[PDB]
C-alpha cells in the first residue's frame, strides 16, 4: 500500500522514468518507524523542499531585479541594487530573527496535532496526507483567512484536479530546486551552470549561515519608540 | 541475415558468431549504427571539405565572441572545423546526440511502439518516433521525426524492407571503410586518397579540445 | 467555422486546435477581439496620419490650462499622439475601455441577455446590451448602445449573420496582419514603407509614459527590441 502508492505517484509524475530510487531510501526504516511513516516523511520533505524552492526562485528574481515594497520597512536599509544573495545581508538582524521565527511558527502549526485534528486530519507519518496544511482553526484567537486558499476559490476542485495539481506541484518543485541551486552554485563557483555565466555575481559569505554577515541594529519603529 | 553476398558467406575469424542472442543483437545493432554514422560522416566530411559554408550566423550565434560561420569554415579539414567550434556548441551538439541515444535506448517507449529488446537488440536499427501518446507530452508536439520525416517510406513490403536493410548494412560497410581510408588519407598514409584533403587534427577522437573543467590534459602528444 | 476559404483549410501548425472547448472558445474570442481592435486601430491611425484634428479643447479642457487639440495633433503620427495626451486623459480612456471590457465579460448581464458562458465563451464576440431591466438601474439610461446604436442591423437572417461573422473574421485576420504591418512600417522595417509615416515610439507597447506613482521606469531603452 505504501510502495504501491509510491509507484503510482512516480508513474503519474513521469510515465517514462517511473519509479526512480537508486539510493533505496524508501526501504530504509528511518527511525525504526515502519514503511508508511518513512514514505510519508519523504514525500512531505520533498513537497516542502519544492515549495520553498519555488518561492525562493520567485523571490530571487524579485530581489535581483529590485522590487522594494516602499517606505519605513526593512527595505529602507537594503541598498538599491545589491543582488539577491545580499538582500539577506542588509535587513536588520531582528528582521531575520522574526522571519525565521514566523516560519517556525508556521511549521509548528503545520505539525501540531491540535490543528491537524481540528479539520479531521492525522499526521503524515501517522497516516495523513503529505504536504497538507491545517487551516487555522485551533489558534485561540480567531484567524481571518487560511494559508493554502486565502480567498477559497479552489473549493470547487475535483479530486482528479487536486491529484493533477499535486503532480504538477512535485514536478515544478523538483525543477525549481534544480534552477535555484543553479543560481546558488553560479554565485559561488564560476563555470558550473554554463547559461548563468556572467549574470549572477560572486558572493563571499556563507549561504548556510543565517546570521553570518548579520545586518545592522536599527529601530525602524516610530511613534512611541521606547525601545531606542 | 545469413549472407547477403553468396560468394562471401559468414566471415567470423574472431569467432564472435555463434554466441548468446543478447550478444548477437548487440553486435548487429552496433554494426547497423556504425554504418549509419559512417554514411553521415561521409556526406558531412565531403560537404565540409568541398565547401558549402552556410550563409547564417546573423546575430545571436557568436555575438559576444564575434565569430562568423565563414571564419569557422575557413579552417581546413572538417576535423579542424570541429576542433574550432566553441565549447557550448560542441557540448550542446553532443547533448542533443546523447538525448537521441537515450530515446533510442528507452524501454517504455520501445515497448509502447511495439518493439522489444531495449538493449537495442531484437529489431536492430529502430529509432522510436517522437509523437502521439505518453511520450514528449510536455509541450513540444514534434511535427517531424527522425526517420521518414516526410513519409517517403510510407508503404513498403516486408521483402522490400528486408532488402533495404541489407542495403543499409552493405552500404554502411562500404562507407565505413570509405571514411577511414579518407581520414587516414588526410593523415598521410592510406592507399591513394591525395585529393588535397587539407591537414589533420590530432586523432579526431578527443571530442573536446580547449574546454574547461577537466580539459587541462596535454596528454594528446604521445601514446605513440 | 470550419474553413471560410476552401483553398486554405485548417492552418494550425502550433497544435492549439483539437483542445478543450473552453480553450477553443477563448482562442476564437481572442482572435475576434484582436481582429476588431486591429481594424479599429488601423482606421484611427489612417485618420490621424491624414489629419482629422477636431475643433475642440475649449473652456479648461486640459485641467485649468487650455492646450489646443491641434497642439497635441502637431507631434507626428498616431504614436506621437498617444505620448502627448495628459496622464488623466489616457488613464480615463483606459478606464472606459476597461469598463466596457468588464461589462462585456459580465456573466450576469450576458445570462440576462440570453447568452452562454462568459469570458466570451459560447457565442464569442457578443457585447451585452446596456439597457432594459436589471442593468444600469442607477440613473444613466444609456440611450445609445454598443452594437448597432442606430439600429442598422435590425433584421438579419441567421445565415446572413453567420456569413457576416465569417467575413468579419476574415477581415479581422487581414487587419491583424495590416495594423501590425503599419506599425512595423512606422518603425522602419516591413515592405514598401514610403508614405512618410513619420517616426515611431520606443516599441508602441509602452502605454502611458510620463505618469506618476509607477512610471519611473528607465527600462524602455533596451530588452533588445
Ligand atoms: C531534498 C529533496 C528531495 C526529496 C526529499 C525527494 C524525495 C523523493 N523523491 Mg525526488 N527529486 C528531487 C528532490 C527530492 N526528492 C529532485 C531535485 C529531483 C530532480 C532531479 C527528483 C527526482 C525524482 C524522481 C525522478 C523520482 C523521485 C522520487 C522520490 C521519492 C522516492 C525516492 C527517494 O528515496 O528519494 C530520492 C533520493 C534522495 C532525495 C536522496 C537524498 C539526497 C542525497 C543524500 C544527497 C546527494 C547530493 C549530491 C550532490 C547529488 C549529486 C547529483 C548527481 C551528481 C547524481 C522520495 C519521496 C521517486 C518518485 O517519484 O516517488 C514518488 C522518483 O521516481 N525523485
Ligand atoms: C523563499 C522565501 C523568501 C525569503 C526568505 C524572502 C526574504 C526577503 N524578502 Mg521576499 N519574496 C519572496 C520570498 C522570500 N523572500 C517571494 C516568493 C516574493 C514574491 C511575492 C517576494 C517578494 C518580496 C518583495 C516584493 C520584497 C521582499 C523583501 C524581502 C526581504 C525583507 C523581508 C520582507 O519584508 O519580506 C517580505 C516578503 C514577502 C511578504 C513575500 C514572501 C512570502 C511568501 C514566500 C510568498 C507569499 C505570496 C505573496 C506575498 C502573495 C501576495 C498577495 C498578492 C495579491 C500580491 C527579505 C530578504 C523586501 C525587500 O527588502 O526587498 C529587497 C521587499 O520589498 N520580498
Ligand atoms: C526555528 C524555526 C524552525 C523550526 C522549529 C522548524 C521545524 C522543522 N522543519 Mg523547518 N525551516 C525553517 C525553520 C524552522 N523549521 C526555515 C526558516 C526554513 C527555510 C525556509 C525551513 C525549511 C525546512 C525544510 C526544507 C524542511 C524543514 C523540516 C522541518 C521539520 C524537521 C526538521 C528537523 O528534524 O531538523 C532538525 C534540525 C536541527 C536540530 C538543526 C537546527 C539548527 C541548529 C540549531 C543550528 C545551531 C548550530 C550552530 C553551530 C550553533 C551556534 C552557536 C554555537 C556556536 C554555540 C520540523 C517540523 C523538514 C520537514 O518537515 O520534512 C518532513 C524539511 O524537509 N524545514
Ligand atoms: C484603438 C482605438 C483608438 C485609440 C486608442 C485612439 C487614441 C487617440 N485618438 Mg483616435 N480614433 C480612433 C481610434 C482610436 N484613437 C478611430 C477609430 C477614429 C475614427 C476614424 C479616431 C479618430 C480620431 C480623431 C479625429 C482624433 C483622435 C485623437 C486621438 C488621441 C487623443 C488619442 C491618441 C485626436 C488626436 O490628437 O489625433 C492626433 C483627434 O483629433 N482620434
Ligand atoms: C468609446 C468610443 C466608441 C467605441 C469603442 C465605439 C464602438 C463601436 N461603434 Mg460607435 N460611436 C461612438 C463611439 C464609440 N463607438 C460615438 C461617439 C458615436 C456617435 C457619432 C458612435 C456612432 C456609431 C454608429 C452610428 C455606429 C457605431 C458602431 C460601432 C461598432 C462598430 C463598435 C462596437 C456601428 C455599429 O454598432 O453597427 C453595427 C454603427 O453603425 N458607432
Ligand atoms: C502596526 C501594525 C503593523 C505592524 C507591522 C510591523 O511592525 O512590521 C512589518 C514590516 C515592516 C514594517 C513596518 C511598517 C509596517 C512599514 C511601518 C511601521 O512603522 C511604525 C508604526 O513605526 C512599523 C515597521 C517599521 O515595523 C515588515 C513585514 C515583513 C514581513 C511580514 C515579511 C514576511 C516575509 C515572509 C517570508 C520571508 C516567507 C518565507 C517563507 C515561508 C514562510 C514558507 O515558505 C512557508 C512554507 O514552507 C512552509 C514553512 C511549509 C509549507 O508546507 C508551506 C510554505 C511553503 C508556505
Ligand atoms: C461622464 C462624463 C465624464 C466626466 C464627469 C469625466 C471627467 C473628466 C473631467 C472633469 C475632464 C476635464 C478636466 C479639466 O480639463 O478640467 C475630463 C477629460 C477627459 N476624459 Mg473623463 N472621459 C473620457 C476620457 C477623457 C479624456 C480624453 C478627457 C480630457 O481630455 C479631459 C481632460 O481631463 O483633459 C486633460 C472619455 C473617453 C473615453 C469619456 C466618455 O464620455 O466616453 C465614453 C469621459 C467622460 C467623463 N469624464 N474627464
Ligand atoms: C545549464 C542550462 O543551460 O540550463 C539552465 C536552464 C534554465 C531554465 C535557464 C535555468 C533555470 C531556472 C529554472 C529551472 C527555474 C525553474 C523555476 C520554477 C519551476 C519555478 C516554479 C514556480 C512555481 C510557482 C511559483 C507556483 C505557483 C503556484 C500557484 C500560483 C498556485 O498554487 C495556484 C494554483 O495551484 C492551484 C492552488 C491549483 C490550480 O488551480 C492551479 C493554480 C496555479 C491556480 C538554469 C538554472 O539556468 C539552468
Ligand atoms: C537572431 C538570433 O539571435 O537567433 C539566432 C539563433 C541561433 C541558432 C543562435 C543562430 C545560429 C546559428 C545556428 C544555425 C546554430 C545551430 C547549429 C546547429 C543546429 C547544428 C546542428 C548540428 C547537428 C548535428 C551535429 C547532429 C548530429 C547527429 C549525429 C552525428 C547522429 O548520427 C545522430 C544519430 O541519430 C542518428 C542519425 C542515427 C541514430 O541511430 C544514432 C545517432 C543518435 C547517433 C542564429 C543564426 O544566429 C540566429
Ligand atoms: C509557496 C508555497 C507553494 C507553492 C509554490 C505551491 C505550488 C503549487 C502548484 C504549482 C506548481 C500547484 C499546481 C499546487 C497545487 C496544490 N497545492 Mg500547492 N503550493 C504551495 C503551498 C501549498 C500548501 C501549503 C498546500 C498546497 C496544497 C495544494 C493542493 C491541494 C491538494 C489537495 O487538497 O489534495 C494542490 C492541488 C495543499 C495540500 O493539501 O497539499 C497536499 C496545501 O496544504 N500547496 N501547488
Ligand atoms: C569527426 C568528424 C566527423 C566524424 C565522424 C565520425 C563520428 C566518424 C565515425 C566513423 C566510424 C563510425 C568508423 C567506424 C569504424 C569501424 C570499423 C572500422 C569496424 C571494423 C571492424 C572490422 C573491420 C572487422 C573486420 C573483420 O576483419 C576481421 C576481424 C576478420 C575478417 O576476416 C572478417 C571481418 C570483416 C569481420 C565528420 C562527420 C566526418 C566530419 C567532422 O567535421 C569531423
Amino acid at each position: 500500500s505504501a510502495k504501491a502508492d509510491l509507484e503510482a505517484f512516480a508513474k503519474e509524475c513521469n510515465p517514462v522514468v517511473g519509479y526512480w530510487d537508486p539510493l533505496g531510501l524508501a526501504d530504509l526504516p528511518l527511525w525504526g518507524q515502519d514503511q508508511d511513516a518513512v514514505i510519508g516523511w519523504l514525500r512531505h520533505s520533498e513537497i516542502k523542499h519544492g515549495r520553498i524552492a519555488m518561492a525562493g526562485f520567485v523571490g530571487y528574481i524579485a530581489h535581483a531585479n529590485g522590487f522594494r515594497f516602499g517606505g519605513i520597512g526593512p527595505q529602507n536599509v537594503v541598498p538599491e541594487g545589491a543582488s539577491a544573495p545580499e538582500v539577506w545581508d542588509s535587513i536588520p538582524f531582528l528582521a531575520k530573527l522574526q522571519i525565521i521565527g514566523a516560519i517556525g511558527v508556521l511549521e509548528h502549526i503545520s505539525e501540531d496535532k491540535n490543528f491537524l485534528a481540528a479539520d479531521g486530519m492525522k499526521h503524515y507519518m501517522r497516516g495523513g496526507k503529505p504536504g497538507y496544511f491545517p487551516t487555522f482553526s485551533a489558534n485561540v484567537h480567531p484567524m481571518p483567512l487560511n494559508l493554502f486558499d486565502p480567498f477559497k476559490w479552489s473549493k470547487n476542485a475535483s479530486p482528479e484536479k487536486k491529484a493533477k495539481g499535486l503532480v504538477t506541484e512535485t514536478n515544478n518543485g523538483r525543477l525549481a530546486m534544480l534552477g535555484l541551486f543553479g543560481f546558488l552554485s553560479e554565485s559561488k563557483i564560476p563555470g558550473s551552470v554554463p547559461a548563468l555565466s556572467g549574470i549572477i555575481p560572486s558572493y563571499d559569505g556563507d549561504y548556510m549561515q543565517p546570521f553570518l554577515p548579520t545586518g545592522p541594529d536599527t529601530s525602524l519603529w516610530t511613534i512611541g519608540n521606547l525601545w531606542a | 541475415a545469413k549472407k547477403l553476398n553468396p560468394t562471401v558467406g559468414l566471415w567470423d575469424p574472431l569467432g564472435i558468431a555463434e554466441t548468446s542472442p543478447e550478444t548477437i543483437g548487440w553486435f548487429r545493432h552496433a554494426e547497423i549504427k556504425h554504418g549509419r554514422v559512417a554514411m553521415a560522416a561521409f556526406v558531412g566530411y565531403c560537404v565540409q571539405s568541398n565547401g558549402i559554408h552556410f550563409p547564417w550566423n546573423i546575430q545571436g550565434w557568436q555575438g559576444t565572441p564575434v565569430v562568423s560561420f565563414a571564419d569557422i569554415a575557413a579552417a581546413g579539414g572538417p576535423a579542424d572545423q570541429w576542433d574550432a567550434l566553441s565549447t557550448p556548441a560542441k557540448l550542446q551538439i553532443l547533448g542533443v546526440i546523447g538525448f537521441l541515444e537515450m530515446w533510442s535506448e528507452t524501454s517504455v517507449v520501445l515497448k509502447a511502439d511495439g518493439q522489444e529488446h531495449y538493449v537495442r537488440g531484437g529489431k536492430p536499427g529502430y529509432f522510436p518516433k517522437l509523437s502521439r501518446s505518453d511520450e514528449m507530452a510536455f509541450p513540444h508536439p514534434v511535427p517531424l521525426n527522425l526517420w521518414d520525416p516526410f513519409g517517403f517510406t510510407s508503404k513498403m513490403t516486408p521483402e522490400r524492407k528486408e532488402k533495404a536493410l541489407l542495403a543499409e548494412v552493405n552500404n554502411g560497410r562500404l562507407a565505413m571503410i570509405g571514411i577511414f581510408g579518407m581520414i587516414s588519407a588526410s593523415k598521410g598514409l592510406q592507399v591513394p586518397g591525395l585529393d588535397t584533403v587539407g591537414i589533420k587534427p590530432y586523432a579526431g577522437e578527443v571530442m573536446a579540445p580547449f574546454a574547461a573543467g577537466d580539459a587541462s590534459l596535454p596528454f594528446v602528444s604521445g601514446m605513440l
